[PDB]
């Protein structure tokens, strides 16, 4: 039947094509530039990369923020 | 050679030790598990390829360059839709990093000793 509000949508998920890349910076030499924070948590040792936000690092899955 | 890669391919979907795709790539290779790593090649993928050949180069990780994603993905098996016949509409995959656990297997040895020489 009709109502009278217009309706809410569901949040559209922002998919990015090859986001790995942007994590790290090759090298001339076969070497890495690591740009973002590695997690320091005990359940992702160094492999689970941190956000680097405007003006803090959070991660995902552990759920850790760092303010400066 | 490359059945023995085939055989040891198997082992690590039975077993379930190859972690494979790029980011879990870049996860086990940061986490030091990592043995042996498939590639494709003559792709679209201009500065990437020089990303995981260099990840590759960075501590104690082995190459395999093949020249097809599609060939690679039909090797894996990802899309094996009537095995009864031919799989109808495979995805092309670039980097699988396989870790055999039940490396008691005939393949193993024969590629190590290919990756020796």
């Amino acid at each position: 039947k009709s109502y009278t509000t217009p309706k809410k949508n569901k949040h559209k998920r922002k998919k990015v094509k090859l986001a790995v890349l942007k994590y790290y910076k090759v090298d001339e030499n076969g070497k890495i530039s690591r740009l973002r924070r590695e997690c320091p948590s005990d359940e992702c040792g160094a492999g689970v990369f941190m956000a680097s936000h405007f003006d803090r690092h959070y991660c995902g899955k552990c759920c850790l923020t760092y303010c400066f | 050679v490359n059945t023995a890669l085939q055989e040891v391919l198997k082992t690590a979907l039975i077993h379930d030790g190859l972690a494979r795709g790029i980011r879990e790539a870049a996860k086990a290779l940061d986490k030091r598990q990592a043995h042996l790593c498939v590639l494709a090649s003559n792709c679209d993928e201009p500065m990437y390829v020089k990303l995981v050949e260099a990840l590759c180069a960075e501590h104690q990780i082995n190459l395999i360059k093949v020249d097809d994603n599609k060939k690679l993905g039909e090797w894996v098996g990802l899309c094996k839709i009537d095995r009864e016949g031919k799989p109808r509409k495979v995805v092309g995959c670039s980097c699988v990093v396989v870790k055999d656990y039940g490396k008691e297997s005939q393949a193993k040895d024969v590629i190590e000793e290919y990756f020796k020489c």
